[PDB]
């Protein structure tokens, strides 16, 4: 998800 | 078992955390307030189309919740939270957060907000199309200016908003709640000293902040079913992950 990607996952 | 000290050392950093990831610097903000939209740029705005405005105000909101990425990702404790749960606490409360930070953007005296470059009342929103949701979300802004929030307390609190060990999904449970606790006893001491721990029985019930976001993904239902393109062409896909149905 977007939110993984953001948070650096 | 957290000290004094280690309590006292979480309110500093959770505050400094916060300064690095606000949107606007309050001085900025305060130093504009007599600047406001005129009765023709109010016009100019009412005139928009729906799929203008929601498309603006989709992309204003999802560059806010970017911010709070950016505050939890700097939260003392949060990035030491399992994957699952940093998503699950951003998912359930970037939006939360991003209702209550808007009290910094809120002049109470004329009941305006700071939106793209000036001070508008609601009725700069009737394009929209979802005067309730508008005006409740007004509502809850003024609320919360009654209060006279610090900086600091603002910090404090919207922390406690995003921490929050009830949200359901969470896999490691007592590490949230334990987070959310020192958080508390932050918050509370840094209100007792400054004699203003009588502001916890006047903070809004949780409730308030549950039904602003949904209202808010109940009318993108009914503005995806009229302008079911816009949203996949045009919305920030963010936006579109945290609030589509
Ligand atoms: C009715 C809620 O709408 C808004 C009010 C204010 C702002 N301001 C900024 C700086 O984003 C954005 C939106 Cl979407």
């Amino acid at each position: 998800t977007l939110l993984q990607l953001l948070l650096g996952h | 078992y957290a000290s004094l000290t280690e309590i006292e050392h979480l309110v500093q950093s959770v505050c400094k955390s916060y300064r690095e990831t606000c949107q606007l610097r309050l001085e900025d903000l305060l130093r504009q307030r007599s600047n406001i939209f005129s009765r023709e740029e109010v016009t100019g705005y009412q005139r928009k189309s729906m799929w203008e405005m929601w498309e603006r105000c989709a992309h204003h909101l999802t560059e806010a919740i970017q911010y709070v990425v950016e505050f939890a990702k700097r939260l003392s404790g949060f990035m030491e939270l399992c994957q699952n749960d940093q998503i699950v606490l951003l998912k359930a409360g970037a939006m939360e957060v991003v209702l209550v930070r808007m009290c910094r953007a809120y002049n109470a005296d004329n009941r305006t907000v700071f939106f793209e470059g000036k001070y508008g009342g609601m009725e700069l929103f009737r394009a929209l199309g979802c005067s309730e949701l508008i005006s409740s979300i007004f509502d809850f802004s003024h609320s919360l200016s009654a209060l006279h929030f610090s900086e600091d307390e603002i910090a404090l609190y919207t922390a406690l908003v995003l921490i929050n060990a009830h949200r359901p999904g969470l896999q490691e449970k007592r590490k949230v709640e334990q987070l959310q606790y020192n958080l508390e006893l932050a918050f509370h001491h840094h209100l007792s000293k400054t004699h203003r721990q009588s502001i916890l029985a006047k903070l809004p019930p949780k409730g308030k902040l549950r039904s602003l976001c949904s209202q808010h993904v109940e009318r993108l239902q009914i503005f995806q079913h009229l302008h079911p393109i816009v949203v996949q062409a045009a919305f920030p896909p963010l936006y579109k992950e945290l609030f589509s149905t």
